[PDB]
RNA sequence: CCGACCCGUCUUGAAACACGGACCAAGGAGUCUAACACGUGCGCGAGUCGGGGGCUCGCACGAAAGCCGCCGUGGCGCAAUGAAGGUGAAGGCCGGCGCGCUCGCCGGCCGAGGUGGGAUCCCGAGGCCUCUCCAGUCCGCCGAGGGCGCACCACCGGCCCG
C-alpha cells in the first residue's frame, strides 16, 4: 500500500565553435553524416 | 624411486640440508615423547589437550561384543529392502505396509535422523529412539520390537 | 581418433628417435621425418608418403584408402611414377590439391620427392 | 556478389579514411589552439608584473602548482619512511623522474625525502622535451613506448586525451584528469646528469644537489636527458 | 627486569590534572553511548573500579556492549607484527565521545542536503574537500610607504 | 638495482593438469581454444577448474545437485559440475535432469537415465552451448572434506573447535588435563 | 700489462701465529621397515579393500597373473555425546479450536532455514548493421538495470548429547 501510493506520485506526469565543431565531426558516430556531406562535396563538382 | 628424493639432489651441499650450525644430532631435546611434561609441556598443550591423568572408571575385562549394538538412520532406512519392494507398496491401494527387519540386514537400534517418505511401513528392532518411534508413528508405520 | 593415438604415442614409439636436441621419426609414411602430429604417417584416416622405386629411378606414392582403417594389408594403394621431374611434380601436386587428399602436405611432398629424384642421377666428383 | 561485397568493403574503408581524416584535423587544431593559450599565459604574466612597477606596487606570481622530482639517491640504506614516500612517488631506482601535483600533501611528503630528491618547476620547454624524447605509457601493466598517438586514445580518450599535444597540456597545466594521466606514464628513466653534480649528499641552497631549487631544475634537466 | 604489575609506571598517567581533584563532575554520567559509535578511552585515575589498562590508555575504539555502570569496546591493539581486536569492560566515566566521528557525520549531514539543494536549484556543487592549494597569485601594494630596511644585528655579549 | 621485492613475483598457480590422462588433457585442449577463441567467461572457469586437484574437484552428490536444480529460475538447465557425481540414497523422487559431468557412478547413471534424464560429456557439451548459454555451474562442497576438522586454532586454545588427532576415540585418550575443570583447567 | 693470500671447517669475525690436509688410485656416509600427518596421481564411490584362505596342466617365465561373493569375518567411513547407567541429530508455510494461553491433536503442501557478499547463469529497457526511406520478417553483437544464486566467508536462527 506503500509502494502503489508512491506509484501514483510517479505516474502523475501529463556560434560556429570550430574546435567544438571539429571534435562533434570526429565523433565516430555523431558526425557520421558530417562527414559524409564534406566527403561527397570533395568529390562533386557543380556550378551555381 | 631413489632418483625422486632430496638425497639425489643435495650431493656437495656439506650440511645436507641440516644447517652449519646446529647440523643434525643424534636425538636433541630427548628420545620420543620426551619431556611432555618440562620442555615440551607447550607443545602437548597446544595440541593435544587432556593427554594427562585419569578420568573415569576403569572397566576390567571389558567385552566389545556386549555393547555391540551398530545403527541406522531413518534416511537410509529403505536402502535396505529392494528398490521393487518401496514402490509396490507405494502403488497399492490396499494399506498393506512392507515388513523391514534391521536385525536382518545387520543393525539393532533405528535412530531417527532425516524424514520419511510418505507411506506406512512396519520396523522391527531391537531399540528405537524417542523421535524414531515419532517420526515413523506419523507416517502411518508402526515400531514393533525384536529379541 | 588421430588426436587420441598421438596422445599416447608423443613420446612413446618404436619410430621415435631423440638425439643431439632434435626428435625424429620414421614410420614409413612420414614426410619430413619430423615427430608431429600433422606429419605422423601412421594415426591419421588419410595420409600421403612418397618413396623412392625399388630400382634407382623413379618414386612410389602411396596414399591410405578411405575403408581400410583397420587392415593394413590393404590399408595402402601404392603406385610408381617415373616420367621426368616436372611431370611427375605435377601428378603428385594434382593428387592432392585436386583430389582434396590432405591439401597441407602438398609441398612437403613436391619437396621430398624433388630430393629422391635428384637422388638417382649420377653422383658428381 | 562480388563486387556487391567489394563495393560494401570499399564503402567501409573510404569511410575509415574519412574518420581519420577528421581526428587528424581535430588534432592539428587542438594543438594550434593549446600554441594560442600556451602565448596567452607567457604574455599574461609578464604583463600582469609589468603594470605592477608601472603601479609601483608589487606581483606575486602564483604558486606554481607543477612539480618534477627526481631521485638523486640509490637505495642502498634508506629508512622505511623515507622509502615508502618515495615507492609512493614510483620513484624506485637512481636518476628516476615524474611529476607531481603540488598541494599541501604533496608538498610535506616531499619535505621527507628532501636529502633523497631533487626537485623544482619545470617550464613549457622542459615537458616538452620529456614526454617527447622519454615518454612511455603504462598500458596494460606494460611499459610501451609512446610511437603513435593511438596509444593514447585507447587509454585516455575517455577523458579526452587522445594526442600527445593534449597529453602535455594536462601535465603543464594542471587539468581535470592531471591524476590518470600522469598515472598512466610510465616513471621517466633518465640519464646521469651529463657534467656531474655538485654534492648530491647536501641541499642545493646549502651548495649541494638536493632538495628544491625552483627553476634551476631546467637546468639539470637539459643535462640529464 | 621490570615488574609485570597492572599499574606500573603510571604515576602520571592515571594522575588526575593539577587543581582537578574532587568529585567528579556528573556530565559525564549523563552521558548517553549507543553501539557502533566511537569513544576515546580516556582512563581517570579517581575512581578504580572499571579502570582500562595502561596500553588501553589513550587509544580509540567503537562500543558494542551497554550495560548499567560500563561499556563494551571494541579496540585494535597492536602486539609485535599483528594488530588484533580487544574487548575491554571499561566504565563510563574512563570514556568519552570521539569528536571527530560527531564532526564525520556533521559533515555528512551537511554534504547530503548540499547534493539535494543544489541538485534542486540546478547548479553543480564541490563535494570532495580538497587540499590546501598552493596560492594564487595576488598584487602587493605600498601605499606610497617603502618596505622597511632589516639588518642583522652587530653581536654583543648578551651576558 | 631498483627497490622490488621478489618473493611474490611468481604467482602460485595452476596452468596445466598435473595429471598424464591422455583423455583429460584431450578436452582440456579443447576448452583451452574455447576460453581463448571465445568471449564467455564460462569457458575459463571451466578452464581453470580443470587443473584443479581432486581435492579441489570434489564429487558432487545427486540430493545436493537435485536441490540446486529445483531452485526457481532454472528450469531447463543444463548442470554443469567439473567431477565426480555420486549417488545419494536419501532421495526418491529424481526429476528430469540434463547434466554435464566428468564422471557420474554408475548407480547414479542409472538412476538418472531410469528417471529420464541426460547425461552429457564436457565435449558434448561444447557442442551443445559452445558459450555455455543455458547451464548451471554447481561445485561439490570444497570444505566437506574431513581434513577441515582438524583444520584452524590450535585445540589447547581457548574458543577453539578443531579434531585432535588421536589414534583411538575413548575416555583414556586425550580427555584428563586441560579438558574439564576437575583437572587444571578447561580453556 | 692489470687484478690476484690456501682450501675445508667452527665463528659476529679466517689468509691467519686456529684445527685437518705430503701426493696418487680405489672405497666412504639421510638408507630400509613400521606408525602417523599433509599435498599430489589413479580407480571405485556411501561404500571401499581380499592383504588371510580357497579354486584353477605343478613349477621355464609363473613364488606371477586370473577367479571367489552365502569366503566381506573383518578394517576404515557412513553419528555423536556422557565417567557411566545411557541417550541420540527436520523444520518452513498455510487453517480452523482450547485461549493460535508463546498453545496442544490433526488437515494440506514443501523439505535442512534466514540475512549480506558471492565467480557463473538467466531475463533484460535500449542501441550496432547495408545506396536510402514509411513497410515489416530471421537469427548475431553491445548493454543501463533486474532475477536465480555454486563453492566459500561472516552472522543470526534450528536440531543432537552432558
Ligand atoms: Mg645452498
Ligand atoms: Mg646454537
Ligand atoms: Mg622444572
Ligand atoms: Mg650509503
Ligand atoms: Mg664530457
Ligand atoms: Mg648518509
Ligand atoms: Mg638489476
Ligand atoms: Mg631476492
Ligand atoms: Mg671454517
Ligand atoms: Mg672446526
Ligand atoms: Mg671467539
Ligand atoms: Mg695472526
Ligand atoms: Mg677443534
Ligand atoms: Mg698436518
Ligand atoms: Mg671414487
Ligand atoms: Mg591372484
Ligand atoms: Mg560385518
Ligand atoms: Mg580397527
Ligand atoms: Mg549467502
Ligand atoms: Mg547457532
Amino acid at each position: 500500500k506503500a509502494m502503489s501510493a508512491r506509484a501514483e506520485a510517479i505516474k502523475a506526469l501529463v556560434v560556429s565553435r570550430k574546435l567544438d565543431r571539429l571534435a562533434y565531426i570526429a565523433h565516430p558516430k555523431l558526425g557520421k553524416r558530417a562527414r559524409a556531406r564534406i566527403a561527397k562535396g570533395l568529390r562533386l563538382c557543380r556550378p551555381k | 624411486p631413489s632418483r625422486l628424493r632430496k638425497t639425489r639432489k643435495l650431493r656437495g651441499h656439506v650440511s645436507h640440508g641440516h644447517g652449519r650450525i646446529g647440523k643434525h644430532r643424534k636425538h636433541p631435546g630427548g628420545r620420543g615423547n620426551a619431556g611432555g611434561l618440562h620442555h615440551h609441556r607447550i607443545n602437548f598443550d597446544k595440541y593435544h589437550p587432556g593427554y594427562f591423568g585419569k578420568v573415569g572408571m576403569k572397566h576390567y575385562h571389558l567385552k566389545r561384543n556386549q555393547s555391540f549394538c551398530p545403527t541406522v538412520n531413518l534416511d537410509k532406512l529403505w536402502t535396505l529392502v529392494s528398490e521393487q519392494t518401496r514402490v509396490n507398496a507405494a502403488k497399492n491401494k490396499t494399506g498393506a505396509a512392507p515388513i523391514i527387519d534391521v536385525v536382518r540386514s545387520g543393525y539393532y537400534k533405528v535412530l531417527g535422523k532425516g524424514k520419511l517418505p510418505k507411506q506406512p511401513v512396519i520396523v522391527k528392532a531391537k531399540f528405537f529412539s524417542r523421535r524414531a518411534e515419532e517420526k515413523i508413528k506419523s507416517v502411518g508405520g508402526a515400531c514393533v520390537l525384536v529379541a | 581418433s588421430a588426436h587420441l593415438q598421438w596422445m599416447v604415442v608423443r613420446n612413446c614409439s618404436s619410430f621415435l628417435i631423440k638425439r643431439n636436441k632434435q626428435t625424429y621419426s620414421t614410420e614409413p609414411n612420414n614426410l619430413k621425418a619430423r615427430n608431429s602430429f600433422r606429419y605422423n604417417g601412421l594415426i591419421h584416416r588419410k595420409t600421403v608418403g612418397v618413396e623412392p622405386a625399388a630400382d634407382g629411378k623413379g618414386v612410389v606414392v602411396v596414399i591410405k584408402r578411405r575403408s581400410g582403417q583397420r587392415k593394413p594389408a590393404t590399408s595402402y594403394v601404392r603406385t610408381t611414377i617415373n616420367k621426368n621431374a616436372r611431370a611427375t611434380l605435377s601428378s603428385i601436386r594434382h593428387m592432392i590439391r585436386k583430389n582434396k587428399y590432405r591439401p597441407d602436405l602438398r609441398m612437403a611432398a613436391i619437396r621430398r620427392a624433388s630430393a629422391i629424384l635428384r637422388s638417382q642421377k649420377p653422383v658428381m666428383v | 556478389n562480388f563486387a556487391e561485397l567489394k563495393i560494401k568493403r570499399l564503402r567501409k574503408k573510404f569511410a575509415q579514411k574519412m574518420l581519420r581524416k577528421a581526428r587528424r584535423k581535430l588534432i592539428y587544431e587542438k594543438a594550434k589552439h593549446y600554441h594560442k593559450e600556451y602565448r596567452q599565459m607567457y604574455r599574461t604574466e609578464i604583463r600582469m608584473a609589468r603594470m605592477a612597477r608601472k603601479a609601483g606596487n608589487f606581483y606575486v606570481p602564483a604558486e606554481p602548482k607543477l612539480a618534477f622530482v627526481i631521485r638523486i639517491r640509490g637505495i642502498n640504506g634508506v629508512s622505511p619512511k623515507v622509502r615508502k614516500v618515495l615507492q609512493l612517488l614510483r620513484l624506485r631506482q637512481i636518476f628516476n623522474g615524474t611529476f607531481v601535483k603540488l598541494n599541501k600533501a604533496s608538498i610535506n611528503m616531499l619535505r621527507i625525502v628532501e636529502p633523497y630528491i631533487a626537485w623544482g618547476y619545470p617550464n613549457l620547454k622542459s615537458v616538452n622535451e620529456l614526454i617527447y624524447k622519454r615518454g612511455y605509457g603504462k598500458i596494460n601493466k606494460k611499459r610501451i613506448a609512446l610511437t603513435d598517438n593511438a596509444l593514447i586514445a585507447r587509454s585516455l580518450g575517455k577523458y579526452g586525451i587522445i594526442c600527445m599535444e593534449d597529453l602535455i597540456h594536462e601535465i603543464y597545466t594542471v587539468g581535470k584528469r592531471f591524476k590518470e594521466a600522469n598515472n598512466f606514464l610510465w616513471p621517466f628513466k633518465l640519464s646521469s646528469p651529463r657534467g656531474g653534480m655538485k654534492k648530491k649528499t647536501t641541499h642545493f641552497v646549502e651548495g649541494g644537489d638536493a632538495g628544491n631549487r625552483e627553476d634551476q631544475i631546467n637546468r639539470l634537466i637539459r643535462r640529464m636527458n | 627486569t621490570n615488574t609485570k604489575g597492572k599499574r606500573r609506571g603510571t604515576r602520571y598517567m592515571f594522575s588526575r590534572p593539577f587543581r582537578k581533584h574532587g568529585v567528579v563532575p556528573l556530565a559525564t554520567y549523563m552521558r548517553i553511548y549507543k553501539k557502533g559509535d566511537i569513544v576515546d578511552i580516556k582512563g581517570m585515575g579517581t575512581v578504580q573500579k572499571g579502570m582500562p589498562h595502561k596500553c588501553y590508555h589513550g587509544k580509540t575504539g567503537r562500543v558494542y556492549n551497554v550495560t548499567q555502570h560500563a561499556v563494551g569496546i571494541v579496540v585494535n591493539k597492536q602486539v609485535k607484527g599483528k594488530i588484533l581486536a580487544k574487548r575491554i569492560n571499561v566504565r563510563i566515566e574512563h570514556i568519552k565521545h570521539s569528536k571527530s566521528r560527531d564532526s564525520f557525520l556533521k559533515r555528512v549531514k551537511e554534504n547530503d542536503q548540499k547534493k539535494k539543494e543544489a541538485k534542486e536549484k540546478g547548479t553543480w556543487v564541490q563535494l570532495k574537500r580538497q587540499p590546501a592549494p598552493p596560492r594564487e597569485a595576488h598584487f602587493v601594494r605600498t601605499n606610497g610607504k617603502e618596505p622597511e630596511l632589516l639588518e642583522p644585528i652587530p653581536y654583543e655579549f648578551m651576558a | 638495482g631498483v627497490d622490488i621485492r621478489h618473493n611474490k613475483d611468481r604467482k602460485v598457480r595452476r596452468k596445466e593438469p598435473k595429471s598424464q590422462d591422455i583423455y583429460l588433457r584431450l578436452l582440456v585442449k579443447l576448452y583451452r581454444f574455447l576460453a581463448r577463441r571465445t568471449n564467455s567467461t564460462f569457458n575459463q572457469v571451466v578452464l581453470k577448474r580443470l587443473f584443479m586437484s581432486r581435492t579441489n574437484r570434489p564429487p558432487l552428490s545427486l540430493s545436493r545437485m537435485i536441490r540446486k536444480m529445483k531452485l526457481p529460475g532454472r528450469e531447463n538447465k543444463t548442470a554443469v559440475v567439473v567431477g565426480t557425481i555420486t549417488d545419494d540414497v536419501r532421495v526418491q523422487e529424481v526429476p528430469k535432469l540434463k547434466v554435464c559431468a566428468l564422471r557420474v557412478t554408475s548407480r547414479a547413471r542409472s538412476r538418472i537415465l531410469r528417471a529420464g534424464g541426460k547425461i552429457l560429456t564436457f565435449d558434448q557439451l561444447a557442442l551443445d552451448s559452445p558459450k555455455g548459454c543455458g547451464t548451471v555451474l554447481l561445485s561439490g562442497p570444497r570444505k566437506g572434506r574431513e581434513v577441515y576438522r582438524h583444520f584452524g586454532k590450535a585445540p589447547g586454545t581457548p574458543h577453539s573447535h578443531t579434531k585432535p588427532y588421536v589414534r583411538s576415540k575413548g575416555r583414556k585418550f586425550e580427555r584428563a588435563r586441560g579438558r574439564r575443570a576437575s583437572r587444571g583447567y578447561k580453556n
